[PDB]
């Protein structure tokens, strides 16, 4: 998967994307890496239990610890970079991006950051959590 | 007629309802959050 | 109202102990209501009973 | 301690 960016007057104009496939049998997982831009996940924080679960997760890192999450709508704008050990097991997993709160105006505003990092994993536990 | 208070000084704790109700809330809250955080750390382990 | 005296009509306040004892202040509120009522009358217009 | 009369 390749991504171009055409610029004029040192300003971005359009992105090209092209995907190529070398037909064959390949073992060189040490030269394999994959970056994906996840869909934006949304959560309505209703209960003080909901917020306890989020604080449980190392990767949930608010700018201000004491931020009142109750009855707020968080959005999670997340990219996940991965490297491969083999076909199944990832050699490393990174998942980061801003956590935003919805205001009365419907404007989303950064209040913190997702920051997950890991070695040998079988999966991305941040996306799994946000999906469910 | 005799009247026997066999009420273990419970008369003396004020707002006995609000207090009773707080004790139950805090127990249930503690239980619920632990059960949820338990289930989720289990699944995060399983995914990884 | 002579202090030391409980009026023949009064209001009561609930003590933390849980008994209903005479309350000089509330009783004043009520007895002044009665005095006002006796001289000027009370209206009950717009009251559904 | 709670069963005095304050």
């Amino acid at each position: 998967d390749v991504v171009g960016t055409l610029s004029r007057n040192g300003k971005p104009v359009m992105e090209v994307t092209s995907s190529f496939f070398y037909r064959g049998n390949y073992t060189d997982f040490e030269n394999t890496f994959q970056k994906t831009v996840e869909p934006v996940y949304q959560m309505h924080i209703k209960t003080s239990k909901d917020i306890a679960v989020l604080r449980s997760k190392e990767w949930f890192q608010l700018d201000d610890e004491d931020f009142d999450l109750l009855n707020k709508t968080l959005t999670f704008e997340t990219e996940t970079e991965v490297t491969f050990k083999n076909a199944n097991i990832f050699s490393s997993v990174k998942c980061f991006g801003p956590i935003k709160v919805e205001l009365p105006t419907k404007e989303t505003v950064e209040i913190g950051i997702v920051d997950y990092e890991a070695g040998a994993s079988h999966g991305n536990p941040v996306v799994d959590f946000l999906k469910r | 007629p005799v009247m026997a208070d066999l009420n273990g000084g419970l008369q003396f704790v004020p707002e006995l309802k609000e207090f009773t109700a707080k004790l139950r809330k805090e127990l249930v809250e503690t239980s619920e959050v632990r059960k949820a955080v338990s289930i989720e750390t289990a699944l995060e382990h399983k995914v990884v | 109202i002579p202090r030391e005296t409980i009026p023949f009509l009064h209001l009561r306040k609930k003590t933390p102990a849980g008994d209903w004892k005479y309350d000089r202040q509330l009783s004043s509120l009520f007895l002044d209501g009665l005095e006002k009522a006796a001289f000027n009358g009370v209206t009950f217009k717009d009251k559904y009973v | 301690p709670i069963t005095k009369e304050s």
